[PDB]
């Protein structure tokens, strides 16, 4: 993964739900 | 929820050969991508402003989030752009 | 050649964690968006040309997103 982005990607994914 | 299709399209147009073409669904795609970019960076900034118990996301916060998230290349041009504002 | 701040601000306000936004923040996003669109578009065009077309297609953007780790955040937005 993109270490710098991965946390935020998953947080964004969770949010879209 | 999206930036104007016309504005998106103009910026895309300037990036390709003068005789290149762009499908409408490609433009829409870019609209969606741009909104996610803004929301992605904004989310990072909003979390860190809340944790620090600050109520306002400022320009510096956006710049820091961009740095944090690997958009390091954006920071200097954005600083220069903002300085040119403000002047 | 400069974007609408009002729309940028509205997009920011979608996020329920966001409270107040300083005046300059949308300005920064206006420039950032232009940089981003330029780079995303250039990268999509690669796949356009590789496919021997002169028309940039959604498929080219999806493909470009998988080739650049900076675009990982879009993988969900533009399914390959």
């Amino acid at each position: 993964v993109n270490a710098k982005q991965y946390x935020r990607i998953l947080k964004r994914r969770x949010a879209r739900a | 929820i999206y930036l104007p299709i016309a504005n998106v399209a103009r910026i895309m147009k300037n990036a390709i050969p003068q005789t290149g073409k762009i499908a409408k669904d490609a433009k829409e795609c870019v609209q969606e991508c741009v909104s996610e970019f803004i929301s992605f960076i904004t989310s990072e900034a909003s979390e860190r402003c809340h944790q620090e118990k600050r109520k306002t996301i400022n320009g510096e916060d956006i710049l820091f989030a961009m740095s944090t998230l690997g958009f390091d290349s954006y920071v200097e041009p954005l600083k220069l752009y903002l300085q040119k504002f403000r002047e | 050649q400069e974007l609408p701040l009002a729309r940028i601000k509205k997009i920011m306000k979608l996020d329920e964690d966001v409270k107040m936004i300083s005046a300059e923040a949308p300005v920064l996003f206006a420039k950032a968006a232009q940089i981003f669109i330029t780079e995303l578009t250039l990268r999509a065009w690669i796949h356009t040309e590789d496919n021997k077309r002169r028309t940039l297609q959604r498929n080219d953007i999806a493909m470009a997103i998988t080739k650049f780790d900076q675009f990982d955040f879009l993988i969900d937005i533009v399914p390959r």
